[PDB]
């Protein structure tokens, strides 16, 4: 997702989602400290390295131990 | 803000500031060039950061910079 | 006002010279190339017509003819179809015992090794076994012998000829005037009552003549070669009178309304044949005639010389109420203005069509012998899947390019379309909304199930034999439907489909046809992912369209155009804000619903439906019925579906079936590389080019077209190609090795 | 014994507390 | 005639004539040649 | 004659006119929730807010959850919806002293709908969201107790 | 010598029914803005957030949430229409900020009471190394 | 008029929409019995400490309370343990 979608489609989204906020009542009591927006371009490839990463090194790990401890040999 | 800079290259075609959609830039008289005018940016607060101005400027290098920094609420766009 | 032939003779010189100048209907791209980015904007502008020039006219002639091509091609390929289905095929063995022969329509040379391609298809025959299914389409037509496929061969080689020389006519010699294409009515009634309405009578025709009776000879075990030629069956009445006693009277009962005389060879019967599988050729037959009547009378709806009948544009306006304002006041001018708005409202229906056609046809196999062909079945559904997802992607690009390009407020104005983009915030917020709360209901509960499962909690999961989430309205929609025959169908015999009514299991060669489909847990959990996944891709899409002219962040966007990769870095970024970049992005997910749609269907069909059944009718099925307790679950599907299924495509070296382990990888492969596309940007790679260049400097052999990048749209369009071809052709492999080897 | 104190500890209580106080720190103005 | 042999020139078409050859020069020697994993004649 | 209006008649503003925002039953049945009963004393809105909520949480916790098929300790696992409670009240509780500093007026609105000058609900203030926060609490506890003194002649127990 | 126009309020507002594009929370407490034009007529316009307005004849005062929407909305009416157009920032307190033509002469004219900012006097390859700025809060381009 | 830059409140449209400015529908004697029990649970720092090591401390209880009836966790297994693919 994070590699492939870039930001402005979120960007846009997010808005619309600002916008719903703010017109449902018993909801709009309820204020935002810090303005909701899309990551940013750079943290985007970041967040989306980690889970490419964190997926690829469980995903091995849990078939290596798997593999070899299902059998011990 | 956004910082945006001009540089001395500057021939004065004036295509920057027609491609800013906030009015961030003006040409200003100077005696550099045959054009007479160079760019100015005395409105980076409502700068948003889109390099309109630098996709428009036939110099190389560029003679318009824009260096993205600390981000507002003018800077990200927002309308809300 | 007076509808009529209108055209223009000469307009385009037939010339070679414009061949000889690459990119010529572009001003810019006919300069020729400064960078290697000339070569590809002249393939990714060809057929963008409304930007070579502004006039509609031209716009038009040019559509139509394109249009020709096209039919020409189709042509080719079914004159291609038919003629392998003659001189390279096994179809007259296959037409002796259907049940045991493979069809097979290709054959390869034997050159490097691939001879073993060529396997055993049965009737002494070596080939490449045939999923598309035209053996039984030959078989439901009563063709028999390889010369009357020549025959359909040459007939349609000549029909490619005729479309051909119609586009070179009608855009170099008589071009119809603007006038000619905007007389809607007229089309409408001529496609109402003259194609769809003329073309279902004629086939009527054929199948009551030809059809029937020479599969009456057929199903009553008749040697085809000895079965009489067609036209016998139209010359000697008695020969159709004994199969079929009603042509004895010469259609005086049609005149006279004693139509119910011929319910011989015309029926509702409605259920299978159980000798063929397939549906009743008289219920098909009497289709055709139904339909060919309701299509004629369709065609006089529209007014065009006489004064009776409708104007569109009257219709529209009349439709206005409370909530729209003055709505549809507008759309007649829009909808005879703009290609791209009739292409995006024809490519959502045509789309949505064909995924119908999917279904219709596996739960009523209309052909001879197709039903137990498993292979033919699931390549069937899953290739009109994939080009109904196609087409609809498409009518979203489409509905797009009319917003940015052909929507002017001042000019062609619409309420209920102002409307919409007036409240284009709630419509994406709520659709926002009912996604995300659809991807917990359903995709979350698999999660649920997985979790409980894991940590030994079988009782705590979405089970039949725990947490039973019935899909109750589905299940008594289906009684209705096995109730109706004799009740609110008193003259349907048996149900709709096999599907729907209890028992009348129906069995061909041994393997079973269709039977009564369950459902459950696990068939309701699956079809909230259906929802899910449609509920995404229409966010996607329509986020896209309706927020193409402007938005919140990007006040101009119209102005920046409908393919354009973003307006920079600055507002937080803005890549990917065009409507293009939307269907690029809806592309994506239209694949993932379409391939958890296809494995559901597979998953399903083997598990509670395909098998074999024993001479004591004992039925067993090509998965245990092991859906209801292994779907629920994504483990289940990545052990009891993929790893399962695959034995046969990574097993297959060494047998005619190699050719899909070698797809199964290469797909893996391309797809593999779209994600260096997908993942990357055209900065680095442009300045890593810069280097080579060096290198290629160096030795005086840099060349002149200067190497670039793709650029970013290109970057986008190239990974989400390839990332679709590999992952479709890898699911291709998968299904067709699967199933040849185990169906 | 222990770990059923030290679980729910490290796992619900530090968690909650550890988050409430983190975004009472990120939210403060001066 | 000049303009169509200029389009048959172009790179597309040239390239198809170009690897058709080389195509089916690479098959008819793999046909009277098979298999083949050394330069045998040495 | 045409159903949707601009809100307010100021079409400027983002947001539109409907049977769903703006009609008699809406407006009043709206109007009549605590949360926007903005001149009572917010702890009071707290009590029923807390009092409707505690209450309703028991079904799910209770018929959903683990212990749900032992029936002996499957009706006291309304434990869990107090603990919901206590985690809301955390939730409340660091939202108000995340939003309102101890001296700042409410952020409410002090206008009504057709112009005139009003006076802002004090549920937008420290001490007012404190007040709310105890009274949802308190409410909610006591719902939840309500709702677990009910196990008999129900349908769905 | 340029005297900015004043915003007069009483200025009609273009004929439109609503849409989910205008004004949030944020006109309340934070800014908004306001473009006003002249029209020769009454017109059909694209509103830069909803869909279609009547321009009034005369006088037209429009508030918008984002500077860009005026600019955006103004460019478009000296394009399509040739139609002069001012526009302003307004804080909740009531103050107006004049903002454009700055000059009552559009930018992309050089007029000489201008003053430059942001010049750099040097080619942009010549700005310093990082290093040679490092730890003053400088940056190579500020100079 | 819907333009006014003395009053940007109306002119902004910051309005409470549903906001009812009614007096209590609740009676008295019911107000002053909530006012006075949940009078302790208006400081809202007190609140938070309270719930927090309220909240814990009850956690810390039902956990070291727990009976193998309820968590097998507690119950332990009740199996005679499995032997390894080669070891224990
Ligand atoms: C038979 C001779 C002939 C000649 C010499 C011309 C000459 C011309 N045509 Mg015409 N035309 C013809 C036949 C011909 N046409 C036919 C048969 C059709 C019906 C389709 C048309 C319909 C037509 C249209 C609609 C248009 C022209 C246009 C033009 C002019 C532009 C130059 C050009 O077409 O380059 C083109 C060179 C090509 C090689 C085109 C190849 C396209 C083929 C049909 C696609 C084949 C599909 C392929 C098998 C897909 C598989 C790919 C796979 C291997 C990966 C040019 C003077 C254009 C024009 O007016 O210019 C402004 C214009 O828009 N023609
Ligand atoms: C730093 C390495 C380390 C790691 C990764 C673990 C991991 C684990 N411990 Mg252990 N523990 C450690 C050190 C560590 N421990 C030390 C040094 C002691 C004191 C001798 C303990 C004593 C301890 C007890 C009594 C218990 C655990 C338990 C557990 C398990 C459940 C988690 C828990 O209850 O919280 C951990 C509880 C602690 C008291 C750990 C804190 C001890 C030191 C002071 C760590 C410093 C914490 C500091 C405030 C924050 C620094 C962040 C981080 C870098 C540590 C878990 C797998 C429980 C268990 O076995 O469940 C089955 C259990 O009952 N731990
Ligand atoms: C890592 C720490 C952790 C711990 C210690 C627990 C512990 C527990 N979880 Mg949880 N869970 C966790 C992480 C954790 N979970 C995470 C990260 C997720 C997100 C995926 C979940 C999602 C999850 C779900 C969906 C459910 C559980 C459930 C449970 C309970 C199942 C055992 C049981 O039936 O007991 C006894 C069962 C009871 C109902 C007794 C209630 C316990 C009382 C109310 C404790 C009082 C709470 C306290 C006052 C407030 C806590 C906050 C505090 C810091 C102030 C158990 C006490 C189940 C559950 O709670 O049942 C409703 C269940 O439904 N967990
Ligand atoms: C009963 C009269 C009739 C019939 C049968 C058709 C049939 C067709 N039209 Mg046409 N059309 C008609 C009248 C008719 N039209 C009228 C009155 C108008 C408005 C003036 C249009 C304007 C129109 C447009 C703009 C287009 C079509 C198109 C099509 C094709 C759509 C694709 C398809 O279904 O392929 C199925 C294929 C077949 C059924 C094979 C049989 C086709 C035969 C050879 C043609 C028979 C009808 C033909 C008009 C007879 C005239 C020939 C004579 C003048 C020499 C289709 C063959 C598309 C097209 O041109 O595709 C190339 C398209 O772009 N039609
Ligand atoms: C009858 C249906 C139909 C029609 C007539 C059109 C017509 C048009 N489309 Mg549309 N579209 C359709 C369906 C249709 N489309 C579908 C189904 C989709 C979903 C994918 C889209 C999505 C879409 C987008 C996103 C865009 C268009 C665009 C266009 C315009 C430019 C066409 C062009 O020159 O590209 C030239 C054609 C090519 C360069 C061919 C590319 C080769 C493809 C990518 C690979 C095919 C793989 C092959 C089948 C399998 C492997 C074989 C290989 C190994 C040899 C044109 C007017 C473009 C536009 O700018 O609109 C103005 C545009 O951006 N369309
Ligand atoms: C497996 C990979 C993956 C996942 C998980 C998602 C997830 C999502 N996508 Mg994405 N997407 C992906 C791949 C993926 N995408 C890729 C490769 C692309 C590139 C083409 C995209 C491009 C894309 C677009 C363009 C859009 C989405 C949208 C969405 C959201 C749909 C709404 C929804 O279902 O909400 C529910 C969330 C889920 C179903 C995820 C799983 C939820 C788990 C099971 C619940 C666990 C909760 C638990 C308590 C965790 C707490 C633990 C604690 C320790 C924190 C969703 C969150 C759409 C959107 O914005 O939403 C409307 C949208 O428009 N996606
Ligand atoms: C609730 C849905 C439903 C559906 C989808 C159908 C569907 C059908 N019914 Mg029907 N019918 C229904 C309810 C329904 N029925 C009920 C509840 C009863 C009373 C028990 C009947 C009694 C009934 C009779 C007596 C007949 C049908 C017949 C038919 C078939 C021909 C339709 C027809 O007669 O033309 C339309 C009939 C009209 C009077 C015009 C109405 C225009 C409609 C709305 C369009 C058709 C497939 C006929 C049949 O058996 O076909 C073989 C027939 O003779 N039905
Ligand atoms: C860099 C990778 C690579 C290399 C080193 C080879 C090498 C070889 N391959 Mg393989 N192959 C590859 C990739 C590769 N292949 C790929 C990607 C595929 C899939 C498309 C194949 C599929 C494939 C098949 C199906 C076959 C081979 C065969 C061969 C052998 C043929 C030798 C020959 O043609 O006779 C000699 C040819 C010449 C001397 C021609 C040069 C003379 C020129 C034209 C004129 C010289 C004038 C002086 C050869 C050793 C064939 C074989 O028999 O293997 C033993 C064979 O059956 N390849
Ligand atoms: C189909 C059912 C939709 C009923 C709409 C009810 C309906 O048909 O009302 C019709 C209503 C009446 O409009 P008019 O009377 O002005 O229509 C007259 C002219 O437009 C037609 O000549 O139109 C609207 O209310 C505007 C749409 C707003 C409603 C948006 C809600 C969308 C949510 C729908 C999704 C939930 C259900 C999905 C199930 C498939
Ligand atoms: C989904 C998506 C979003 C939307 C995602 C957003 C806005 C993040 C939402 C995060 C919510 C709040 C939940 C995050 C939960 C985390 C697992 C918790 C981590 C927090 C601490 C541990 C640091 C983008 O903004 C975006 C921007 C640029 C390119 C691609 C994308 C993109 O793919
Ligand atoms: C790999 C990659 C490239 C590099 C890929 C390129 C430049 C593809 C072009 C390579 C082909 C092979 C060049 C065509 C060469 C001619 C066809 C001549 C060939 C000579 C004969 C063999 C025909 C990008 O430019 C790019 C841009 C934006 C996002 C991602 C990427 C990206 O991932």
């Amino acid at each position: 997702m994070f590699l492939i979608s870039w930001r402005g489609y979120w960007q846009e989204l997010i808005e619309t989602l600002a916008w719903a906020h703010e017109r449902t009542p018993l909801a709009n009591l309820i204020r935002w400290r810090d303005k909701p927006v899309a990551l940013s371009i750079v943290q985007a490839r970041l967040v989306g390295l980690v889970h490419f990463s964190v997926g690829y090194i469980f995903t091995y790990a849990a078939f290596l131990i798997a593999s070899t401890s299902g059998k011990f040999g | 803000s956004h910082s945006v800079k001009i540089y001395d290259t500057c021939i004065g075609c004036t295509q920057c500031v027609r491609a800013c959609p906030t009015d961030v830039l003006e040409m200003i008289p100077w005696g550099g060039c045959k054009a007479k005018q160079i760019a100015s940016a005395p409105r980076t607060e409502d700068c948003v950061g889109c390099k309109r101005c630098e996709s428009a400027c036939p110099t190389d290098f560029l003679s318009v910079r824009v260096y993205l920094w600390h981000e507002t609420t003018r800077s990200m766009g927002l309308a809300y | 006002p007076e509808v009529k032939i209108l055209v223009d003779r000469d307009p385009i010189k037939t010339s070679f010279e414009q061949w000889a100048k690459p990119g010529h209907f572009s001003r810019t791209i006919a300069k020729g190339p400064d960078t290697t980015t000339w070569i590809w904007n002249l393939h990714a502008d060809a057929h963008d017509f409304d930007s070579h020039t502004s006039d509609l006219e031209e716009i038009s002639r040019k559509v139509f003819s394109a249009h020709f091509g096209q039919l020409s091609i189709i042509f080719l390929w079914l004159s291609g179809m038919y003629f392998h289905g003659a001189r390279f095929s096994n179809y007259e063995a296959w037409l002796n015992d259907p049940t045991h022969i493979r069809p097979s329509a290709q054959v390869v040379w034997p050159i490097v090794g691939q001879e073993i391609l060529n396997g055993d298809v049965g009737g002494g025959f070596r080939g490449i076994q045939i999923t598309s299914g035209f053996f039984q389409i030959w078989r439901a037509s009563g063709i028999t012998s390889e010369l009357q496929l020549y025959c359909t061969a040459i007939g349609a080689l000549v029909f490619a000829a005729l479309m051909l020389f119609a586009g070179w006519f009608h855009y170099h010699k008589a071009a119809p005037k603007l006038v000619w294409f905007q007389d809607v009515e007229s089309m409408l009634n001529h496609h109402l009552a003259g194609l769809l309405g003329l073309g279902s009578l004629s086939w009527a025709g054929h199948q009551v003549h030809v059809s029937l009776p020479i599969n009456q000879f057929l199903n009553a075990g008749v040697d085809p070669k000895e079965i009489p030629l067609p036209h016998e069956f139209i010359l000697n009445r008695d020969l159709l009178a004994q199969l079929y006693p009603s042509f004895a009277e010469g259609a005086t009962p049609f005149f006279t309304l004693n139509w119910s005389k011929y319910a011989d060879f015309l029926t509702f019967r409605g259920g299978l044949d159980p000798l063929t599988g397939g549906l009743w050729l008289t219920d098909i037959a009497h289709h055709h005639l139904a339909i060919a009547i309701l299509f004629l009378i369709a065609g006089h709806m529209y007014r065009t010389n006489w004064g009776i009948g409708h104007g569109i544009k009257d219709i529209l306006e009349a439709h206005k109420g409370p909530f729209t304002g003055q709505g549809h006041k507008g759309l007649y001018e829009i909808l005879t203005t703009s290609w791209h708005a009739q292409l995006s409202i024809n490519l959502a229906m045509l789309g949505s069509l064909t995924i119908i056609v999917a279904h219709h046809m596996y739960a009523m196999p209309p052909y001879p012998y197709l039903a137990t062909d498993y292979g033919t079945q699931l390549s069937l559904f899953t290739h009109h899947m994939w080009i109904g997802g196609f087409l609809i992607v498409g009518a979203a690009a489409h509905a797009a390019i009319f917003m940015v390009r052909d929507y002017d407020p001042t000019t062609r104005y619409n309420d209920l379309l102002d409307r919409v983009l007036r409240h284009r915030d709630a419509i994406i917020s709520h659709l926002n909304w009912v996604c995300i709360f659809l991807g917990f209901h359903s995709f979350g509960l698999y999660i649920h199930n997985d979790t409980m499962s894991a940590l030994g909690r079988p009782q705590d999961m979405f089970s039949d034999t725990a947490i039973q989430l019935q899909p109750v309205f589905a299940q008594w929609i289906q009684n209705t439907h096995a109730l109706a025959p004799g009740t609110t169908a008193p003259g349907a015999t048996t149900s709709t489909s096999l599907t729907w009514g209890g028992g009348d299991l129906v069995s061909v060669g041994g393997k079973v046809a269709l039977l009564p489909i369950p459902l459950g847990t696990a068939d309701f959990l699956v079809h909230h992912i259906h929802a899910f996944t449609i509920h995404v891709t229409v966010l996607i899409l329509l986020k896209g369209v309706l927020f193409a002219r402007s938005s919140r962040l990007i006040p101009d966007k119209a102005n920046l155009g409908f393919r354009f990769p973003c307006d920079g870095p600055g507002r937080g970024g803005t890549c990917q804000v065009s409507a293009w970049d939307h269907v690029f992005l809806g592309l994506f997910w239209m694949y993932n619903a379409i391939s958890v749609v296809i494995f559901h269907f597979s998953w399903k069909m083997q598990s509670d439906v395909w098998g074999s059944i024993n001479d004591q009718g004992v039925v067993t099925h090509i998965t245990g019925g092991n859906f209801a307790q292994s779907s629920i679950t994504i483990n289940g599907w990545l052990r009891d579906f993929l790893w399962a299924q695959a034995s046969q495509v990574i097993q297959s070296y060494g047998s005619s079936l190699s050719a899909y382990g070698l797809f199964f990888l290469g797909a893996h492969f391309v797809w593999a590389f779209s994600l260096m596309f997908l993942f990357s940007g055209r900065g680095y790679w442009q300045e890593l080019i810069e280097s080579i260049v060096w290198a290629h400097n160096k030795l005086k052999v840099a060349p002149a077209t200067q190497p670039r990048a793709l650029s970013i749209v290109q970057g986008r369009a190239v990974g989400v190609t390839h990332y679709l071809l590999g992952g479709i052709a890898t699911t291709w492999a998968f299904f067709l090795a699967r199933i040849i080897a185990v169906g | 014994n222990l770990p059923s104190l030290f679980v729910p500890l490290v796992g619900l209580l530090f968690p909650a507390v550890a988050m409430a106080s983190l975004f009472l720190h990120v939210e403060k103005r001066l | 005639m000049r303009d169509l042999k200029t389009y048959l020139s172009v790179a597309p078409v040239a390239s198809t004539l170009w690897f058709a050859a080389l195509a089916g020069l690479l098959i008819e020697i793999n046909r009277f040649f098979p298999d083949a994993l050394t330069f045998p004649f040495f | 004659y045409q159903v949707v209006q601009p809100i307010n008649g100021d079409p400027f503003i983002g947001s539109l006119e409907t049977p769903v925002t703006s009609s008699p039953l809406v407006a009043w049945y709206l109007s009549n929730l605590p949360g926007y009963r903005t001149a009572v004393n917010p702890l009071l809105r707290g009590i029923e807010v807390g009092l409707a909520h505690g209450f309703l949480l028991v079904g799910p916790f209770v018929k959903a959850g683990p212990l749900r098929n032992t029936e002996i300790a499957g009706q006291a696992g309304s434990l869990a919806a107090g603990g919901l409670v206590v985690i809301l009240s955390i939730c409340l509780t660091i939202y108000g002293i995340s939003s309102f500093n101890e001296g700042d007026p409410s952020t409410a609105p002090s206008l009504t709908l057709t112009g005139r000058k009003k006076q802002p609900d004090q549920l937008q203030t420290a001490d007012g969201w404190a007040k709310f926060t105890g009274g949802f609490f308190f409410g909610g506890i006591s719902g939840v107790i309500w709702a677990f003194f009910l196990l008999y002649v129900l349908d769905l127990p | 010598g340029f005297t900015p126009p004043e915003l007069d309020p009483n200025t009609p507002s273009p004929i439109f029914g609503g849409s989910t594009g205008g004004l949030l929370r944020k006109a309340q407490v934070e800014e908004f803005y306001v473009i006003t034009w002249e029209s020769p007529k009454e017109q059909i316009f694209e509103m830069p957030t909803g869909g279609a307005a009547i321009m009034r004849e005369g006088p037209n005062l429009l508030k918008l949430a984002r500077k860009e929407q005026c600019l955006a909305l103004g460019t478009r009416l000296r394009s399509k229409y040739k139609i002069k157009y001012q526009f302003y920032r307004v804080f909740p307190s009531g103050e107006v900020q004049y903002l454009h033509p700055k000059d009552g002469v559009y930018p992309e004219k050089v007029n000489p009471g201008r003053q430059g900012v942001g010049v750099n006097f040097r080619s942009i390859g010549k700005n310093v190394s990082p290093i040679e700025v490092k730890f003053t809060g400088k940056q190579p381009y500020d100079l | 008029v819907y333009f006014d830059l003395e009053d940007l409140g109306n002119t902004t449209g910051q309005w409470d929409l549903y906001g009812s400015d009614a007096p209590s529908p609740y009676n008295s004697l019911q107000s002053k019995f909530f006012e006075t029990f949940a009078a302790p649970f208006t400081k809202r720092g007190l609140l938070l400490k309270f719930l927090i090591l309220g909240g814990g401390s009850t956690l810390a209880y039902f956990s070291a309370t727990a009976s193998g009836d309820i968590l097998p966790i507690k119950k332990g297994p009740q199996l005679p343990p499995q032997l390894g693919p080669r070891l224990g």
